[PDB]
């Protein structure tokens, strides 16, 4: 629309269980403060996800 | 001075006394006095870890927090208490006590504290005066006053001091019918 700038931009979702939602909020199993956000962040593991 | 540690991984806060040592792996978080200055005899040694482990950091329980990240889950906590137990007086000396000239009043308290050395004390206050007198002598809990003159009378005062510093009190004003010489 006119006489609304010169630009468009939108908002991207992501996945909680990506790589790129990285966050500061994140309590393990256990109730230790974690740098992950996301469990098990697509890893695609066995190891890691358990 | 009851000192609080805690360690984070076991979730123990181990209320040390105001000389302990902290355990391997615990950190200090504070002091309260569990014996309240203000309000003495509302809150115990819970109503005092809440007030510490609130101004604490979830993330790492030696750096100072506030709401949105400190604990407050008081449910995994386990209070392992090594502080000495507060001085309190199991029995106490009666309001009253009123004989005649010659009979015997014995008074006496029991107390139950934490200290080896639980030390004994003894006032006496003649009913118009304002300062207590020393009563020389009686220093071991039971107070007996035998053939009780008419003088000897007013008001009594224990003063039950542990080791350290904790001291609790309590009177037990006496009266005696004086007949005429």
């Amino acid at each position: 629309p006119k006489n609304m700038g010169k630009t468009i931009k939108v908002y991207e979702y992501v996945p909680l269980l990506d790589d790129r939602n990285i966050n500061d909020q994140g309590i393990d199993a256990n109730g230790a403060h974690i740098v992950n956000g996301n469990l098990y962040g697509s890893s695609k593991d066995i190891g890691t996800i358990t | 001075e009851l000192k609080v540690a805690f360690n984070k991984d076991t979730y123990v806060a181990t209320v040390l006394d105001a000389s302990g040592s902290v355990p391997s792996g615990s950190v200090n978080v504070g002091t309260f006095f569990h014996p309240d200055e203000t309000y003495p005899d509302s809150y115990v040694i819970y109503h005092g870890v809440r007030e510490l482990l609130y101004k604490r950091s979830e993330v790492d329980p030696a750096q100072p927090g506030f709401w949105p990240e400190n604990i407050t889950n008081m449910q995994a906590v386990t209070i392992d208490n090594k502080a000495t137990a507060r001085l309190v007086l199991n029995t106490s000396l009666p309001r009253v006590v009123s004989t005649i000239e010659g009979g015997k009043v014995t008074l006496s308290v029991v107390a139950l504290g934490g200290k080896a050395p639980l030390k004994y004390k003894w006032e006496f206050r003649a009913p118009n005066a304002s300062t207590w007198t020393a009563v020389s002598g009686q220093t071991t809990a039971n107070l007996v006053l035998d053939n009780i003159d008419a003088d000897k009378a007013g008001e009594y005062k224990v003063t039950v001091t542990d080791a350290a510093g904790t001291s609790v009190d309590s009177t037990a004003l006496v009266a005696v019918g004086a007949y005429p010489p």
